[PDB]
């Protein structure tokens, strides 16, 4: 039960996960609910390319480490692989 | 229902079904301690079936949920407690308001038995996580949210 | 199976103590001081509907109820028995 | 299977429809006309609270998912006091 | 499998299911209020924990320290909650 | 047989459901032994969805499950399934 979000752009998707599972139906499941072709597909882990054979939990987050109350910010990028461009949320106003 | 609708108090702030909720009702030493042993779920439940205001707090800003958690028997009448904690959560009592003294019922459960039941029929919500961050943070809520959502304020 | 039947038995030879316990203990409270033999019939007549109590059973149990500091004889006579 | 919540500064936001459905707002959103029986977008356009508020109720999304009764040690929800009385109002506009 | 029964033995979730003391289960009364009936003193019947999780009748508890201070089930010193 | 139904999400469980739910201070039955048998994988989601109903309908009641007097219908996949068993 590991939690993503993933993040592309202005596009952000939240997707639970198991704790063994590698991202090949990870990238089919994001192909299905992004009507994109699955070849684009390649999420970075803190500005650096994971391994597709590597299941996510073993990737470097884990259950622990991605908590449902804030899980984990891997990206998300599309073939020209194009760099990453997230655009990060808008600061919250500042208290008086 | 006549009588609920309108509102009986006591020196102390209490509505009519925190009475029947409290363990510190006086009893008359005749015979009426072998019927109407206070608290009573009968009581509660024809309170609240007749439209008792479950959400009334009395002087002292304690609910009839920090109340009845604050009961000292919880085993020897368990059947009791269970019973109307029942009935206060699904008549629509917040199992997360504060007294005058910012006290959740959870913390002033004071009892393993009371805080494990409530625990079990706290029904969570973003709304009051978010309404007590907010009190618990001290950030000025007055004129910047909805009139309705400052009672919300306040009693979270 | 007749190895459980008699655990079955057993069981309520458990029960029956326990009750018997709770007998000599209501009849002590209501009188904190009884005869040794009267409260043997005692017991019997509170428990004509339920179990019938053999006599051992009584000796046991008072027996029990007297090293848990409960009902101990009397220092007049060990026929009198006191709530303690 | 998944909708998607748009915030008022452009950013989108894509959770399971199961996940969404524990606000009454957003599910009176997804009924009545321009429900867009697409079953992959349902997308709804939040024309007045922020990005962060709406990356916060997708969090609490998945978290009230997740727990909504087991695991009797409850985690703590970590509310910024930045984003609250600001995350007040989206919860009483969604009616979580 | 297309079909299934079972059965679900249902007990109330208090972590203490009898007193080993009267052998008696927590909710009716203790042995020296099943004595004198109803009266007064049943009304009380104080469910007293212990320190080693160890949860008794009041009465149970009271006659067991005036005995020793020791707890009915381990050899460990009593101590009220 | 109506909660699953008003379920938010539909939860084809693909069992019965017949389970039968008994005070534990009043019948005599119990398990001495440990007795330690895993819930089969087929139908444990069908105890976790009971699990579910149960505790927001009876709070504070636990449900141990007496696996020795539980019983099913069998699924003879690997014989082709001939009639029932
Ligand atoms: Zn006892
Ligand atoms: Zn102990």
């Amino acid at each position: 039960d590991v939690f993503l979000m993933i993040r592309r752009h202005k596009t952000t998707i939240f997707t639970d996960a198991k704790e063994s599972s590698t991202v090949f139906e990870l990238k089919r499941i994001v192909e299905g609910i992004l009507k994109r072709p699955p070849d684009e597909q390649r999420l970075y882990k803190d500005d650096q390319l994971l391994d597709d054979g590597k299941t996510l939990g073993e990737c470097g987050f884990t259950s622990q480490t991605a908590r449902p109350q804030a899980p984990a910010t891997v990206g998300l990028a599309f073939r020209a692989f194009e760099a990453l461009c997230i655009e990060p949320f808008s600061s919250p106003p500042e208290l008086p | 229902y006549n009588l609920i609708h309108l509102d009986p108090r006591t020196r102390e702030g209490f509505t009519l079904l925190h009475l029947a909720v409290n363990s510190n009702t006086p009893v008359d030493d005749f015979h009426t301690n072998d019927v109407c042993s206070f608290p009573n779920a009968l009581v509660t439940k024809l309170l609240l079936d007749c439209g008792a205001e479950v959400n009334a707090v009395d002087n002292e800003g304690n609910s009839a949920l920090h109340i009845i958690v604050q009961y000292n028997r919880p085993i020897s009448d368990f059947l009791t407690l269970h019973s109307i904690i029942i009935s206060l959560v699904e008549a629509g009592a917040h199992t997360d308001m504060t007294n005058k003294q910012n006290k959740t019922p959870l913390d002033k459960s004071t009892t393993g038995v009371s805080e494990i039941l409530l625990k079990t029929q706290m029904k969570m919500s973003l709304k009051c996580l978010a309404a007590r961050a907010v009190r618990a943070n001290d950030i000025n809520y007055q004129d910047q949210i909805p009139r309705t959502l400052e009672e919300f304020v306040g009693f979270h | 199976t007749p190895q459980e039947m008699e655990q079955t038995r057993s069981a309520v030879d458990e029960d029956r103590k326990m009750y018997l316990q709770a007998a000599i203990v209501r009849i002590m409270k209501a009188r904190k001081v009884l005869r040794h033999n009267a409260l043997i019939q005692e017991v019997i007549s509170q428990s004509r509907a339920r179990f019938n109590p053999s006599i051992s059973m009584i000796k046991k149990c008072i027996e029990v109820l007297i090293d848990k500091q409960y009902i101990e004889r009397s220092q007049a006579s060990a026929d009198e028995y006191s709530y303690v | 299977m998944y909708v998607k919540l748009i915030s008022s500064d452009g950013h989108e936001f894509i959770v399971k429809r199961e996940h969404a459905l524990t606000s009454g707002t957003i599910k009176a959103m997804l009924s009545g006309p321009g429900q867009f029986a697409e079953n992959e977008t349902n997308e709804v356009n939040f024309r007045e609270i922020p990005s962060h508020v709406l990356s916060k109720v997708c969090m609490y999304f998945t978290y009230k998912v997740r727990y909504t009764n087991s695991s009797t040690e409850i985690p703590e929800f970590p509310i910024a006091p930045e984003i609250a009385l600001e995350l007040l109002m989206a919860a009483n506009f969604l009616d979580c | 499998v297309k079909k299934w029964n079972a059965v679900a033995l249902w007990a109330w979730d208090i972590v203490v299911d009898n007193c080993a003391i009267c052998r008696n289960h927590i909710m009716d009364l203790c042995i020296e209020c099943q004595a004198n009936q109803a009266s007064a003193t049943s009304e009380e019947c104080t469910v007293a924990w212990g320190v080693c999780n160890h949860a008794f009748h009041f009465h149970c508890i009271s006659r067991w320290l005036k005995t020793r201070q020791v707890c009915p089930l381990d050899n460990r010193e009593w101590e009220f909650q | 047989n109506n909660f699953i139904k008003n379920q938010d999400t539909v939860i084809d469980l693909g069992i019965s459901f017949q389970i039968y739910v008994l005070q534990a201070g009043a019948w005599p039955l119990t398990q001495a032994p440990s007795s330690t048998f895993a819930i089969p994988q087929e139908l444990e989601k069908s105890v976790q969805m009971f699990e579910l109903f149960y505790s927001q309908h009876f709070s504070g009641r636990k449900l141990t499950w007496l696996h020795y007097l539980c019983t099913g219908e069998v699924k003879m996949n690997y014989l082709g399934k001939p009639y029932v068993a």
